[PDB]
């Protein structure tokens, strides 16, 4: 859901997130241990405001819903009205994804 | 249910969907299971890093499926959980 949404409004998130929004999403990303210091410095070196958000979107390729929802959930605190239709946030309880069902014989 | 109770064919699908979605997936999971982001950075240099995390976690008592599915939520990667809930049905005779 958020993995699809980040590819629907990719051109809106970069225009909505000025620069202070990126710094706040970055602190929140590291709180979930989803980004290593080795690549979290590569998003913080970018000398151009819009180019900062580019390296942030490059991590989303590996992350899927993680670096995606962080954007949708940051913009919620700033209530910019550009992206009111935000995606889901963690709706799984015990779906048939990892769960067992098979047995011997 | 425990992750050690799963059949070998299920564990293969989890490895395939990890390695076919990303290369840091297991690292994020490890961080929220009780490991550290900079500490896994040395673990990525191993010959079987994905298998070693699953093995070193399966030797613990918290190796339950309900906890594993919720541990993807911590990192914010419901994309792994939803991909597996939609990719449960795929096989052929060939």
């Amino acid at each position: 859901i958020a993995q699809q949404w980040i590819q629907s409004k990719r051109e809106d998130i970069v225009n909505q997130m000025t620069e202070a929004c990126l710094n706040q999403s970055l602190d929140a990303l590291l709180s979930r241990d989803l980004i290593m210091k080795e690549d979290y410095e590569l998003v913080s070196t970018k000398p151009t405001r819009t180019s900062k958000v580019r390296q942030l979107l490059d991590t989303t390729d590996i992350q899927g819903e993680e670096f995606a929802k962080v954007i949708v959930q940051k913009l919620k605190d700033n209530k910019q009205m550009g992206l009111q239709p935000y995606p889901e946030i963690l709706v799984v309880s015990r779906s048939p994804s990892l769960n067992l069902l098979q047995n011997k014989s | 249910g425990l992750y050690s109770s799963l059949p070998p064919a299920k564990r293969e699908e989890v490895e395939k969907l990890l390695n076919g979605s990303a290369g840091d997936t297991w690292r994020h999971l490890a961080g929220e299971l009780g490991y550290q982001p900079e500490h896994i950075d040395s673990f990525t240099h191993e010959a079987c890093p994905v298998r070693a995390l699953l093995a070193s976690w399966a030797t613990q008592d918290s190796a339950t499926l309900d906890a594993l599915l919720a541990a993807l939520r911590r990192i914010q990667r419901a994309d792994l959980v939803e991909s597996l809930c939609s990719e449960s049905t795929a096989t052929s005779p060939v």
